[PDB]
């Protein structure tokens, strides 16, 4: 929200990033690797902003309210403006942290339910991705390369379709005017080989879901704040077309 | 807390306001005691004016021999809201509300202390009217 | 696995399947939320149908007799929107609606003393129908939810010939669960045929 | 009935009007990548190195080059317009002197 | 003619049985959010409610009830809600000369005390049977689907509904009205008598 | 409606076959591996399985059998196992409202001694004559041919098979319930007595 | 109220067959007891057996007889060991998921049980001892 | 077993608890006296081992709190499990969204025993109680 | 029944026969501003 | 301001060699237009070609 980015320059593959907050500067890195797993020991590769590792100080504990209490600035070494933060255990357990109304400033301390103090915790803010889909025209390609959409014809869609690979936990909005209906591709389908209790539930696979409507007030996006990954190959849509005006 | 609760039936107030967190709504069932159960429709004597209120048409009251709506929400034990399927995406939304739904169904059955005989001041057992029958 | 379990689901929740079946994707696992808009039409599609299949009279939906009682205070009768059909007991019926209550159009009465006796249609449950009914309710919703929506002439072109004989079986259930006799059981020849 | 599929979602963001963009543009694309291979993936995520000290620390504009002269001598300098602050890339201040 | 200025939960799913018809997701309310297709959708049930009350049936024929002439003008106040006016027994002779009923035959537009006429008066979509609650919508169901989303696929099918639900309806009063051929009518009642 | 979380191997040859009807393999375990077309296989079988015994046949209909009233409820559940209760001479009182049997008549829900009633009741699909466990499937195999694998030919033949399939099962009732005219029914039966 | 898990169906002197309507688990889940002067909870294959997936078969027939007026066929879902438990790498299928779920909903429709067991209303207005003793119980003032 | 009253005579901090709880906020505890105190936790209760309570000064029969009555009460809306989209499931979570339910009902059925109740003879035993206001 | 649609407007005045012109262009545009993202638009105004 | 996207459908009736369609605009407000459309009865006797 507030983050003023200096300049970044790539180096290899990995592009070092500076950043403003404003509190503290920072310097991170971004770093294109497909298969790597950004921090050491933890369990996936976990799309969250400014990643760090922090195993948990010994004084953190009170039994009295059970709870593990670690600050932000001693973590980061800086106090931060917004955002939702995740701390991700070593297993799979995830605790979201919304931001406190005033800042992460005005309270800083992420209060962890249990006894951890020994435990090693990946700790980072989350990425919001957002694709707004193209209105879906029927768009017919000329003999040359340029492509041109019929809007002389009422198009009214019935279904719609993400193909997608090794992705999880994104959400497809379809609004129309009045609408705003919300769709949810989960991860591997129960009973995949892929869906397993401590696994990372990424699956493949088509997702239709019913976008109904005229095309050209009807709008799509997908969003996705969680910490798993994503994938979108293709996308389809059906419905019934009629133009009455048989043109040209 | 709580989800069996009964109210007082005058002539003419027919709103009443229902405090418990329904998933579903043929959930609720609204019964006017009075001297004799009877159950009321979804429609054609009550109906759900905001998610919060149950608004009879008729506007029930001792006149008509009818005293104390209650309206307890019974969730189902055998209509489950989420069956899960082979094949389908195991949402989160779906293990939430199979959750919720079990867990509505054992907090009405902490519920049946307000259902059962009662206990008077000390130990005395308590019928207030209610024969003891078998 | 056991064979030795009986365990349940929902009849609304399968027939919302059913639905989901006919035009051709993935069985949804729950209906709850109005967010799935294909549930939300399914489902709708469904309960509007419910309320045809039912309002035409069939022998069991047809309470009869059934008094509707005034309200002590203003002595007048509410028509509900699930009195499918309300209907004097003999002939020439005489009561309408009038601003959501019955109105006697004989005599210009909206204010009943003591009661009206009436052929109720109640609207009930997919839960509450017979088996033949719960079928054939789902399989016409089973073409105008293929109608509105997946628009594909072929298996709406399939889908017909189902509900036709589904209608066949649903009609074949009350001549037999009616039992209805000729010169034996009516109001006239029946009183023709005393020696 | 008529159906249509985008193979690829490669293109970005197009501010065109929507009848006139291609079928792989769309309106917004915030935090992605469009790769060839996988279409459209999040980003790879920020990794925390180090704090390199308050907000204007660095000055309100400063100029910053990277040196990257060889494998170990990748350094990262600053220009707060007050000074020059010189960072290694593992976010290390090497001293300026001036 | 009566316009559509107010709303009720009852009306509204059938504007959302209309909108399914083309193929379009439902409104939640018929605020004037400018939904073209929603506001035709109230036309089209408008402009076809005033139909199937117009066609007469028996529970919409008020019989024999009776205008009052205001008692300073002498003239009665003929509304573009009384459907049909006609007459109690033959040769109706009340036709609408402006806004008030006239006396085709007697020429006058002033009545004194009254007049027994047949009415159909408007009636709202609520308070009606259910069977041509249905009706009304797949009536309006097709010319909808006809006046802006013209495919005839979804149209054909369509009308093959519109009918079923007109026998489904033309049932419901035969049963109602319980009519007689030679015990309740006019004239071949009267012969009956020994 | 009771739900399938049991199998048989005598029945996942049935869904075999279904599979059979697009042109897929066969399945070896009905496990929950995630293949969507056998678990659709199964809820059309399932779902068909519901109106082969639903269509009253002889050995299906149980006949004066007497459901028996819970004694401290006094009411009668019923179950979705109950395809059709009816009654055993005329005018079937019995009505399911809420789970219960109810007594249209005499509305009550409550009932002491219990009931004579005609029940057609759910069978598995392996307790099921040869005959009708191939009709089962291929008209099974007709609605999975529709609602997934649309393709118009393949269908066109497997109509042409449904109906041979039911007429061989309308056979054979007709010789299992040995139907008399004459001899054997209700009326004339007793006109035929010297 | 009513009672979904807890059927009795009176005896009389043959009808050896009686109806389980609530859903049960596992067969050991239904326990029958042939109540009357003293409780008899009956064996598995020794006396009822399972005729179809929902009607149980009583071998001999009791009638008022013996003693046993009534017959009580009632759901004990266990709760402390549960039917299927996730395990770590385990594929998560929609039986085990379906069973568990179904397993809790069981366990509070036993509290159903428990109003059949303290005397509680029933139908009518009226407190039920539904066929069982009020042992103890003091005096009269 | 939600329920066990611990009458315990001295200031004895020392109570076990054998009801496997799933949270320090679920188990109550009261002491049975002429009038009923819930004891708050951090500054009157502190759990010694998650198995055993320890009170602080612990009260007493000579003073007018007497014996010590803690129990279950297992909240029906704090769910300890939030499901969320992956998130890895855990073993632990499904397994512990079942156990919350099962606490509940398991806790709720007592709340019978301590009126009528049945004892394994089968009988209504009312434990030597008087009723009061019945019709015949 | 024949419907055409000219997809932009980005061409012109021409004062070619109209028989003869491509489907942007059009007879007269006077203190307008083709761009290319929106068609047609007011000149920007101008300030003094 | 009232600024709004959509399309205007207005009907121009007639032979097309002799209509002729303008848009004019004086007001302080801004204007876009993106496309135009038109349709209509076509019916050549002669099929060429």
């Amino acid at each position: 929200e507030n983050v003023q980015v200096l300049a970044c320059q790539s180096i290899s593959s990995d592009m070092y990033v500076i950043l403003r907050n404003e509190f503290n500067t920072f310097l991170a890195r971004i770093s294109f690797t497909k298969n790597a797993i950004d921090l050491q020991g933890e369990p996936y590769r976990a799309f969250m902003d400014m990643k760090i590792r922090y195993t948990i100080p010994s004084g953190t504990y009170n039994d009295d309210t059970f709870t593990t209490s670690i600050h932000i600035p001693t973590i980061y070494g800086a106090n931060f403006g917004r955002g939702k933060i995740t701390v991700l255990e070593p297993d799979g357990k995830i605790t979201v942290f919304e931001q406190p109304t005033a800042g992460w400033n005005s309270d800083p301390w992420l209060r962890l339910s249990g006894n951890l103090e020994g435990r090693m915790v990946y700790i980072g803010f989350n990425i919001n991705f957002v694709y707004e889909f193209s209105k879906f025209l029927i768009k017919q390609t000329a003999d040359d390369g340029s492509t041109s959409t019929e809007d002389i014809g009422r198009l009214q869609l019935r279904r719609a379709w993400v193909n997608y690979e090794n992705s999880g936990t994104f959400d497809i909005y379809v609004e129309n005017q009045s609408s705003n209906w919300k769709y949810t591709m989960a991860g591997a389908r129960l009973g995949s080989n892929t869906l397993r209790a401590g696994r990372l539930n990424l699956g493949t696979g088509q997702y239709r879901f019913p976008v109904v409507g005229n095309a050209k007030f009807n709008t799509v996006y997908i969003l996705s704040d969680e910490t798993t990954p994503l994938n979108i190959i293709g996308c389809g849509w059906e419905g019934n077309y009629l133009r009455r005006s048989s043109g040209i | 807390i709580k989800t069996v609760l009964t109210y007082q039936l005058d002539g003419s107030n027919r709103d009443f306001n229902i405090p418990f967190e329904y998933l579903a709504r043929k959930f609720v069932v609204v019964t006017l005691i009075g001297v004799d159960r009877k159950v009321l429709t979804i429609n054609t004597d009550y109906r759900f004016a905001t998610r919060t209120t149950i608004s009879l048409t008729k506007a029930w009251g001792p006149a008509d021999g009818y005293t104390t709506i209650e309206l307890r929400r019974v969730t189902s034990t055998t209509d489950r809201l989420v069956d899960f399927t082979d094949g389908s995406i195991l949402r989160a939304y779906d293990l939430n509300v199979a959750q919720i739904q079990t867990m509505h169904v054992a907090e009405e059955a902490r519920d049946l202390t307000t259902d059962t005989i009662g206990v008077n001041n000390d130990g005395h057992l308590d019928a207030r009217g209610r024969r003891i029958v078998n | 696995r056991s064979y030795d379990m009986n365990v349940e689901t929902a009849a609304e929740l399968s027939a919302v399947n059913d639905i989901l079946a006919s035009i051709g994707e993935p069985p949804v696992s729950t209906l709850e939320g109005d967010a799935n808009a294909d549930a939300a039409n399914a489902r709708r599609i469904l309960n509007k149908i419910n309320r045809q299949i039912q309002s035409r009279g069939w022998t069991f939906n047809i309470e009869e007799g059934i008094t509707l009682l005034p309200d002590v205070y203003s002595n007048l009768i509410v028509y509900s929107d699930d009195y499918l059909s309300l209907m004097s007991t003999s002939g020439q019926s005489i009561y309408v609606n009038r601003g959501g209550y019955v109105y006697d159009r004989t005599s210009q009465s909206d204010r009943f003393d003591s009661g009206i006796t009436v052929n109720i249609i109640r609207l009930r449950d997919y839960d509450e129908m017979p088996e033949c009914f719960r079928y054939w309710i789902v399989t016409k919703a089973s073409r105008q939810f293929n109608n509105r929506f997946f628009g594909a002439p072929e298996v709406e072109g399939v889908l017909q010939e189902e509900e036709d004989e589904a209608r066949r079986l649903c009609m074949e259930y009350e001549m037999d669960y009616g039992g209805y006799n000729m010169l034996d059981g009516d109001a006239f020849t029946s009183g023709l045929l005393t020696r | 009935l008529i159906s249509q599929s985008i193979k690829n979602l490669k293109g970005g963001i197009s501010q065109q009007p929507d009848i006139l963009r291609y079928p792989d543009q769309g309106s917004r694309q915030v935090n992605g990548w469009s790769s060839e291979t996988e279409g459209l993936q999040k980003r790879p995520p920020l990794v925390f190195l180090n704090t390199l000290g308050d907000n204007g620390a660095l000055g309100q504009a400063p100029y910053i080059h990277l040196i990257n002269r060889d494998e170990h001598e990748q350094y990262y300098a600053v220009f707060t317009g007050s000074g020059i602050r010189v960072f290694d890339l593992s976010g290390n201040e090497k001293q300026v002197r001036y």
